[PDB]
């Protein structure tokens, strides 16, 4: 999807996805991690 | 409404937090029962036939409002009154509705923001909402400030056109949708030349105070809907009332009986216990580089630096460290001789493996000893990774305070999650002045429960979340319960030097059972539940007590020269006393040296005056 | 826009200054062309036929207004808008009109204060004016504030019938006289319920700003007739804009682009040069009780002290010496050891002949030496009497600065008038930061028109007024000129220690013709035109010079022995060294000092052991 | 005119006066001296 210029952009095993409408690149965090690039653990929910 | 229920607001610009139903719950848990969003309000990826009826309680967003990529029909933001715009989206916008259509061209239809009357900073952007209707008719000149009326980017297209026109009792036909209340309520452009700020009617007897933001119900500053800058517990002020007032008649400052300290957007009677107080009377987080913080009389002031005042290093997420998000190998060098971190500390798993997207080499694990000089953190400490061969948090060994001025999620000030460490190892931590503690998910971590974290806290209302570590029955099943030579106060490890307190007595840092008053090593004396050695000039005895204090005023056995009220190995041979001469002291058989006449100032190795020869 | 012309105003309540025409000349000479009286306005003892038309310009008074004992028919104060009331007559009144009749019960008739609209603080007292017309009809509710409506004492009794009715055009007959120009303009009691202060109409669209004192000509803050508390560039402020603004988002303080220093009742760009600058952004006259005035960093500042700050006395007219009018024989003790008068200094003929009215004994001339430690006056210095036996201002020899913050009559900061001294003798005076200088009337002093005062004047617009002292040639004929050892710069007296600068060189505090090079009793050297003695261990050179510095290092040849670079009287014999080892030396051939043998403890008279027979 | 306690009230040779209209005491200063007790010289005019 997103090019190799964005390898490792999404942390904690997130998958990088392309938004063709807004012409931007965003992450799809796994359950439990928040932040613009999945960098933070969600502390106040499920340890 | 004595206090408005606040929420922190998300910061995920376009990130999707899992599946479409996992994202909706995070949106639903974040903003449920909220009235003031302290951050940003992002409504993204809300699918069709989802209930957004929990949004009708919000009244003020302190950041931006992003509404993008939804396919839901009606987003009911009816009570939203103001967007303070403390943070822009794309450096420009404090409200942005972008591309709310699915593949079938269907999507957003109803955005009934009837009470949106003010946007303190920033522009507005609308684009690619091919189903949204009854919104281009609004006159955005009443809302967006005239400074930003040029940055606005508003283009509407509704080729479908499946909705009705605006109720007849609408100003110039401008409505927020169908309905009579859905008409737009104008309070800025319709009024006379007297009213500088907002207003209520066309008559010049309807001008609001210049501190009301949306509108007003009266002409006083105590009749504003929302305040523009500050809030003196009932009234909207421009600045908080000063503590001292000038006197144009005596040219001197006088005490103000109604002086308040400014703390954020509120004027308070006294700063929080963990904040700095300036002489202006303002609760700050860390005062200027020309000064250095210092405790004084229970409160925390800060005095001017004298030449080289100590080093106070910045924290992650502040100052030159806003781009960064961890102690990446690039910035670890800037933390060399820091005894206090004015800010936070984020140690994330992307530090030890290196980030390509920011060009940071993988951090070397041994490079963490640089942090063994840090002694306090004014923000919070968040540890999500740590080397795998370690057992404890070795780099943070002299840490003593976590003031928790700024916290994580606005809640936690100490977070140690998902670590392979065995023991905590923070055997210097005496205070956690604010914020909760979470030490959870550590695969094999004992001892974290023996500490009574109530003793560390400084404010009432701080919880702990120590959950799912090594089992407390599986800790003692392998002996991983700390020494019995320690008090029942806790332990950060298995060694006697890791206990919070001891059962018998301490020796410098390690706790022992007795201060060897009789045998063995150089014997000492107990005081204040310690062990302190008396100077080795105090001749030891193996029968009973050997000394009482540090100096020689209270020893029992003195093999050296007992020079009267004291002891010494060798009595003085000309120490600077009086007469501007070398004050001598001749040799004695009873070790008690005495002074001879100025004649024998050579060595006067004889007693008496006539008895010192050459 | 241009400033309004100010005058100081009188402060002699019922005192008559000479005859009836000597008095009227002083009143005319003071309030001519004035527009803002900074003090009080006192109109007393004005007789009939006198033209008081110079009072038609005054527009506001900052003290009180007293009109008493007149017999003139009309007092035309028909532009006065405000009496600020910063000082009361009889402890309660900011306007008192008392007993304005002659023997025939015919006195003041027309007081057409048709523009008087507000009295900031204070009450009003009218009594015993038997010929006053058209003032009992005034409504004093619109003028004096409601806090003081109870302290007012209005007694009106004309009841002769020499008055005319009020032009039937104003509410309730309230008139200031006869005519359609001369009746009360109500601006406070006719206000609508929502007007916060004065109002120029009954409609709710006519309220003035909250800072307009008398009235307004608009709704804004730049439409006030006169400001109420402070005065910005052209607007009326409540407080001067702070230098630094609090940031409710970042919890820090940012610089204000238009922060002004509060100086008096105005906001300025920067404090005057001689005024103290606090950190609140306010120009003051004295540092706080816990602070001392810190050195000039280009400007004055206040620094906090540790323990006792210092000994600094309050001058006359301030603090505990608020009502004393001289240096009594009773208060003189309190100036015992202070080196900085934090105020003024008056020395009047009362101090020396005593005062029975205030029960004060006569001052002792020998006690005036208590002031010899003073080194800085922050106000002015007024010497009207001096002990006749003395021929010099001997108590003020160590005086160095006069700050001139408070001046006499608001102009003069050093005044020496009508004394018997022969010379001024302020031999260490260096600067006069503000205010004029008058030294005139001293029938003997003539050593006074030689100084270049423009050197001492710290600012511009300062002048010196030195007239009718002595001759200017009658003491140049009897030889009372300065010593030829003084530069043409000036001279404070006849001694050579009484010159501004020296001709050739100087021996400390005295000028000389040449340093003691080659000959003399003490050998000396020259640097910056000063003569410093050579170290005693420098051999008296009868040929060339002796030394090139103070230390024994610069001697041409020593007087006794020579221990290396230094010239010593006797080679060391007991000086502390390294490793606690003593030091013993000996003088060889060229009187050079060399160390003893380490073993030689009792010193040595020669190299190595053969040298010390121990 | 004014009683025994007010002798020496007016400095610089002024004369004390009684004002029966107000029941007060005032000084009749000499020319050149100002102030309530005639204590100050008039430095601004003629020495």
């Amino acid at each position: 999807e997103c090019p190799l210029s964005h390898d490792g952009y999404c942390l904690h095993d997130g998958v990088c996805m392309y938004i063709e409408a807004l012409d931007k690149y965003a992450c799809n965090c796994v359950v439990g991690y928040i932040g613009e690039r999945c960098q933070y653990r969600d502390l106040k929910w499920w340890e | 409404l004595e206090e408005k229920k606040v929420c922190q607001g998300t910061s995920n610009k376009l990130t999707q937090l899992g599946t479409f139903e996992d994202h909706f719950l995070s949106l639903q848990r974040m903003f449920n029962n909220c009235e003031v969003v302290l951050g940003n309000l992002e409504i993204t990826y809300v699918q069709r036939n989802y209930d957004l009826s929990f949004l009708k309680t919000i009244q003020e967003v302190a950041g931006y409002v992003l509404i993008a990529l939804n396919t839901v029909e009606r987003i009911p933001l009816e009570n939203l009154q103001i967007i303070r715009g403390n943070m822009y989206y794309e450096n420009s916008y404090a409200l942005a509705v972008l591309s709310n259509y699915d593949a079938n061209k269907t999507g957003l239809k109803e955005l009934p923001m009837r009470n949106l009357q003010e946007i303190l900073h920033g522009a507005v952007r609308f684009s690619n909402n091919p189903a949204l209707c009854n919104v281009e008719s609004i006159q955005w000149r009443d809302i967006v400030s005239s400074d930003f009326l040029s940055n606005m980017s508003m283009d509407f297209q509704n080729h479908l056109g499946s909705c009705q026109k605006c109720d007849p009792s609408c100003p110039n036909g401008s409505c927020w949708g169908a309905g009579e209340e859905n008409c737009q309520k104008l309070t800025k452009i319709i009024c006379a030349q007297q009213c500088s700020g907002r207003c209520r009617g066309k008559s010049p007897s309807d001008c609001c105070h210049n501190q009301c933001a949306a509108g007003c119900t009266g002409p006083r500053e105590s009749d504003c809907l929302v305040c523009r800058k500050f809030r003196n517990e009932a009234t909207c002020k421009d600045t908080c009332p000063p503590l001292m007032l000038y006197n144009p008649t005596t040219y001197q400052m006088d005490v103000n009986p109604e002086g308040k300290y400014s703390f954020g957007a509120t004027c308070v009677k006294k700063c929080p216990r963990n904040y700095v107080v300036t002489d202006h009377g303002s609760c700050v987080r860390a005062c200027g580089a020309d000064s250095y913080e210092m405790e004084e009389d229970g409160v925390r002031k800060c005095k001017k630096c004298e030449g080289p005042c100590r080093k106070v290093c910045n924290g992650i997420g502040i100052g030159e460290f806003k781009d960064s998000l961890s102690i990446n190998a690039t910035n670890i060098k800037h933390f060399k001789n820091c005894t206090s971190i004015s800010g936070d500390l984020h140690i994330l798993p992307v530090a030890f493996r290196g980030d390509s997207f920011t060009h940071t080499p993988p951090l070397d694990p041994q490079e963490l000893d640089i942090l063994k000089t840090v002694k306090e953190i004014t923000g919070f400490l968040l540890i999500q990774a740590w080397p795998e061969n370690r057992t404890d948090l070795h780099a943070f060994e002299n840490l003593e305070i976590i003031r928790g001025r700024t916290k994580q999620h606005g809640q936690f000030s100490l977070a140690v999650v998902s670590l392979n460490i065995t023991s905590l190892g923070l055997r210097s931590l005496k205070e956690i002045s604010d914020g909760d503690v979470i030490i959870s998910g550590n695969k094999n971590l004992c001892y974290a429960n023996t500490i009574n974290w109530k003793k560390l806290f400084g404010t009432s209302g701080q919880k702990t979340k120590i959950i799912s570590n090594r089992g407390e029955n599986s800790c003692k099943a392998t002996g991983q319960v700390c020494h019995a030579l320690c008090s029942p106060e806790g332990c950060w490890g298995p060694e006697p030097r890791d206990c919070v307190s001891c059962r018998n007595v301490s020796r410098g840092r390690e706790c022992v059972d007795k201060c060897n008053l009789l045998e063995g090593e150089p014997r000492e004396f107990v005081e204040n539940s310690e062990c302190i050695q008396c100077h080795p000039e105090c001749l030891p005895q193996a029968m009973n007590i050997t000394c009482t204090g540090r100096g020689p005023d209270n020893c029992i056995q003195c093999a050296h020269y007992i020079d009267g009220p004291h002891c010494v190995k060798t009595c003085p041979a000309g120490v600077m006393g009086e007469n501007n001469t070398l004050v001598w002291k001749y040799a004695d058989a009873g070790h008690v040296c005495h002074l001879c006449h100025p004649n024998c100032t050579y060595g006067c190795t004889g007693p008496g005056l006539e008895g010192c020869p050459t």
